């Protein structure tokens, strides 16, 4: 997923833009996928229970 | 005079290689067990992209126009198999100033136009035979020419229409298209879409939303 | 490292250093292909006035690999040069040439009063259009503006009016503009790269077409097609 | 209902031009909208410029519509051998009676 | 946009004759429309005009009293009478087509008739 | 909730317009590809129909015998 | 019926703090001075606008 | 609420601002709305333990 990214694939940004613009890019990526293990790890601890 | 489509208009939607996978994607497809004309000539629309189908015993068809005016004027896109080639170009033909130039009933071929312009054909041994295959990308035409209408080249043919449906597409283990499902055929489909599978298991499942939408404005 | 071994360099010196250019409400287009695009020489030739790249670095344009490079080329004032970018509005960026928001590409320009300006009215853009124009549009067309039929007079224009590029003018100095989008399928065009020997069986920091990661390349049996690049598995990764 | 103008004027190659035109009363503003015409040899006169400013699609952009002290003026940014002509304007006043004016002469050296 | 000026002719002085002009490829009624007349080696003289819907008529002081226009717009066309014509009249005779602002000088002309009194 | 119309003095509700979940109810494809639509918490003129407390139901047979619970739909309908 | 600031179409769409109506009776030949940008015996020293 | 978004109705914003800007303020309603779904779906998954 892109959550707003220019790329799903953490590389192509790398890849693509300077660090000015490139942490942008990245941080909308970092907090989708740090939200989606919040869900998942939140769902795996009630599933456990 | 039409025939029944069937499961026929599939192609590979891109480049790349899958296998042993199940993949939803959304693209210019025929819809399953559509409308599609049989002929046995005319100027017929191009709409959105156009699928073509053939059975022929002599190899009547050769080729098609593709424009806009299809007369002068502006660029139209011509294709000719002839004799041992086939030859195509974008030139301001009269039926100048070209941009592009190219040089390569038990029949059964089918190809996909579509916008640049893309063709994608099979070719297999066999009114129009019901059965599953997927075509794939064979020619890029790199050209920008604007389509509305074409013109088949002679036997008979058969024309439908692609629609932005979405299908779930059945890669086997070498990673051929196998089956597929019009996720917007019936109730079914959709549950098989939903589930991303082609077995459905007994119970009830909730696949869409169902919404009165408003008519005139007060 | 490994690119398509092209030892053909791709024509921007027939699009940056061309005799003449477009007027900009009819700017042209040229599409490059099969070609190695060095991109060093337009970066750091100290002749461009601006090099402003939006969905790209103008430094990384070596190590990227495109599938299809489009050259826009055309003529306009100094004061309209603002206008060649993505988020943008104006007599330029809705009636004459138009990119699209999310842009990836480059736009190169310079000053070209040396070479343009005589006054040079040859250059032509629209003043005047019903409506306004949709990324990379392009449209010919001298229908009167508004109700006026066929007949030029006070409240109803023809469409075209000439810039006025004269040697003593820098706002209203002419520019010269190169657009380069990049659309990133096959590769078709890719930096001013050499391909390395290929190593297997270890652990390699790799690069094919510009697809960059790290890990193991081994001998495989995929039956890929003809017409593939490359393939994904269950995950859709590589 | 008196209009004057410069009786000639002579150009070199790529030189710039200055026609004049007014009234013998008043002043000569955008609330007359004047007219300016070319004429040549055996053709009729067409007009470039009307109400004030405005150029007509078939007038080069060489010509500009524009106004001085108080006069209406054809102007040039480089003249070629193709503008000889006789050039002419025109005023409104009181209503749509209009006065020409002599007529200037363009010339190109 | 065509403009078909006629009616021109070799007259005597003392008479009178009927110009006129045809519109073509533009709509008649939605314009004002013009005649100016220039004598051979002489500049440009306004001599009349008329409203689009014909209610209102525009002369030149000179020609007042003696020139009349009217028109049908049905025919897109349009007539000039000059009564009392002089000898020193010797002109061509132009018509123009008038989208301006007031609708006082014509934009588009015709190629002129010309007139020769004797 | 409710509106006055500024010309007419009367008072008038506003309902949402009719929507809810589309579900297919249906047997294994093993057995057979037939299958029934309930739409969800809505009417049967909106969208062999059977209404029931939960929903419109299209396509299913209403039978007066009962029989254990085999797909459930809800409000005491199998 | 000439508007100036806004589209004379759209007149009954806008809305406005105060309107103004400014009425006289002056020549035919002077009513072309009753406009932004204009000069006259009217626009400079009876009614400019 | 607006969650940092220029209003909270959807319709206002696409109205009110153009694409480049609207789309910024919706992204903000967004994770707003879906972050309130996640954490109703949270809590009625622990409440239904
Ligand atoms: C083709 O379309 C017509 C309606 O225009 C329809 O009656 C006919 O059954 C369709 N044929 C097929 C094979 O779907
Ligand atoms: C293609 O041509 C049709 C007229 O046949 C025109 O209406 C349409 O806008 C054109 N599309 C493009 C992209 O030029
Ligand atoms: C096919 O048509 C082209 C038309 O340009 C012609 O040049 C070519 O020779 C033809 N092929 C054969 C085998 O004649
Ligand atoms: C080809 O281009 C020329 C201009 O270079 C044009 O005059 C000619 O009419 C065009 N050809 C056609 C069929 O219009
Ligand atoms: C894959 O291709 C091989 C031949 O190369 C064939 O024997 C095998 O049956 C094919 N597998 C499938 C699933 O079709
Ligand atoms: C343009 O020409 C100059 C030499 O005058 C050359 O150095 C430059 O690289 C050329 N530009 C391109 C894009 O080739
Ligand atoms: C509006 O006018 C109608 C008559 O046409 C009248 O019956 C109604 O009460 C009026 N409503 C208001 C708010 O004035
Ligand atoms: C599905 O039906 C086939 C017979 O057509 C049978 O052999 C197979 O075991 C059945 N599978 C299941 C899960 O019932
Ligand atoms: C709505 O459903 C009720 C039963 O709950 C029924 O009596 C009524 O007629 C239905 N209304 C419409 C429009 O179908
Ligand atoms: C149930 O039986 C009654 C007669 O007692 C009949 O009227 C009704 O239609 C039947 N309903 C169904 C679903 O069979």
């Amino acid at each position: 997923s892109n959550f707003g990214a220019i790329s799903s694939v953490l590389n192509d940004i790398l890849s693509r833009l300077d660090p000015p613009e490139a942490e942008v890019q990245i941080d909308r990526l970092i907090t989708g996928r740090l939200q989606s293990l919040q869900t998942y790890v939140t769902q795996q601890l009630i599933r456990a229970a | 005079a039409y025939t029944n489509s069937f499961t026929r208009g599939v192609y590979y939607p891109d480049k790349v290689f899958r296998s042993s996978v199940l993949h939803s994607t959304q693209d210019l497809f025929l819809p399953f067990f559509s409308n599609v004309t049989w002929f046995h000539n005319p100027v017929l629309p191009f709409n959105d992209g156009v699928y073509f189908a053939s059975t022929e015993k002599s190899n009547i068809i050769r080729g098609w126009i593709f424009g806009t005016t299809l007369d002068s004027k502006t660029q139209s896109l011509l294709i000719v198999n002839n004799a041992t080639n086939v030859v195509i170009k974008v030139c301001e033909f009269q039926f100048n100033n070209c941009t592009f130039e190219y040089v390569s009933f038990k029949n059964l071929r089918e190809f996909v136009f579509k916008n640049y312009f893309k063709i994608y054909s099979k070719h297999t041994p066999i009114d129009l035979p019901q059965g599953f295959s997927a075509l794939e990308p064979l020619v890029d035409l790199p050209i920008g020419i604007n389509i509305t209408r074409f013109q088949t080249l002679l036997a008979a043919y058969y024309v439908g229409y692609l629609q932005p449906r979405t299908f779930l597409l059945k890669y086997n283990e070498n990673g051929t298209i196998t089956d597929a499902v019009d996720c917007a055929l019936d109730p079914l489909s959709e549950t098989k879409c939903t589930l991303k599978s082609f077995t459905v298991e007994k119970g009830i499942y909730q696949t869409s939303n169902f919404r009165v939408q408003p008519t005139e404005s007060i | 490292v490994r690119f398509p071994n092209i030892t053909n360099l791709c024509p921007f010196g027939e699009v940056f250093n061309a005799t003449r250019f477009a007027s900009v409400y009819a700017w042209n287009r040229k599409r490059i292909s099969n070609c190695v695009a060095d991109y060093s020489v337009l970066y750091n030739s100290a002749s461009f006035s601006t090099f402003k790249c939006y969905g790209v670095s103008p430094t990384k344009l070596n190590d990227l690999c495109f599938t299809n490079v489009y050259a826009d080329s055309f003529v306009i004032r100094g004061d309209e040069v603002r206008q060649i970018a993505p988020g943008q509005t104006g007599k330029i960026a809705d009636y004459n040439y138009k990119l699209p928001d999310d842009f990836t590409g480059c736009v190169i320009a310079w000053n070209s009063n040396n070479l343009d300006s005589k006054g040079n009215y040859n250059y032509l853009y629209r003043l005047f259009r019903k409506s306004n124009l949709k990324p990379f549009e392009r449209d010919i067309s001298t229908e009167i503006y508004q109700p006026c039929n066929g007949v030029e007079g006070f409240n109803c224009y023809f469409p075209l009016q000439s810039y006025g590029f004269q040697p003593t003018n820098v706002g209203y100095q002419p520019y010269r503009v190169v657009v380069l989008s990049f659309e990133l399928a096959p590769a078709t065009v890719c930096g001013p790269k050499k391909s390395t020997n290929l190593v297997k069986n270890k652990c390699v920091n790799f690069n094919f077409n510009g697809l960059t990661g790290t890990g193991v390349l081994t001998e495989s049996n995929k039956k890929f097609l003809p017409f593939q690049q490359f393939g994904r598995d269950i995950a859709d990764t590589t | 209902a008196v209009v004057t103008q410069e009786p000639s004027l002579t150009v070199s190659p790529g030189g710039t031009v200055t026609l004049t035109c007014g009234s013998s009363t008043g002043a000569v503003t955008s609330g007359h909208y004047p007219y300016w015409f070319q004429q040549k040899p055996g053709q009729a006169p067409r007009t470039l410029i009307y109400d004030t400013s405005n150029k007509h699609s078939w007038t080069p952009a060489r010509f500009s519509g524009s106004l001085l002290g108080g006069k209406a003026a054809l102007t040039l940014s480089g003249a070629r051998p193709e503008d000889e002509a006789e050039y002419y304007c025109l005023l409104s006043y009181s209503g749509a009676r209009g006065v020409f004016g002599g007529g200037t002469k363009l010339t190109v050296l | 946009v065509q403009l078909v000026e006629s009616g021109g002719d070799s007259v005597q002085p003392g008479g009178s004759l009927r110009l006129s002009c045809a519109a073509a490829g533009f709509t008649f009624s939605s314009y004002w429309m013009n005649w100016v007349r220039q004598a051979p080696g002489k500049g440009l003289e306004w001599v009349a005009n008329i409203k689009q819907d014909g209610s209102e008529k525009y002369y030149v002081d000179s020609v007042k009293g003696r020139f009349t226009i009217s028109r049908d717009n049905a025919k897109n066309s349009l007539y000039l009478q000059m009564n009392s014509l002089r000898a020193e009249d010797t002109a061509v005779y132009y018509c123009a087509l008038s989208s301006g602002y007031s609708g006082y000088a014509g934009n588009y002309w015709g190629q002129g008739t010309l007139v020769t009194v004797s | 909730d409710a509106v006055r119309d500024p010309q007419t003095l009367e008072i008038l509700d506003i309902t949402p317009c009719s929507f809810g979940g589309v579900s297919v109810i249906t047997p294994g494809t093993n057995t057979s590809n037939q299958v029934a639509v309930l739409y969800q918490d809505v009417n049967c003129t909106e969208v062999n129909v059977f209404q029931t407390r939960a929903g419109c139901l299209i396509g299913a047979e209403h039978v007066n015998n009962s029989y254990e619970c085999d797909i459930p739909i809800g409000a005491g309908i199998c």
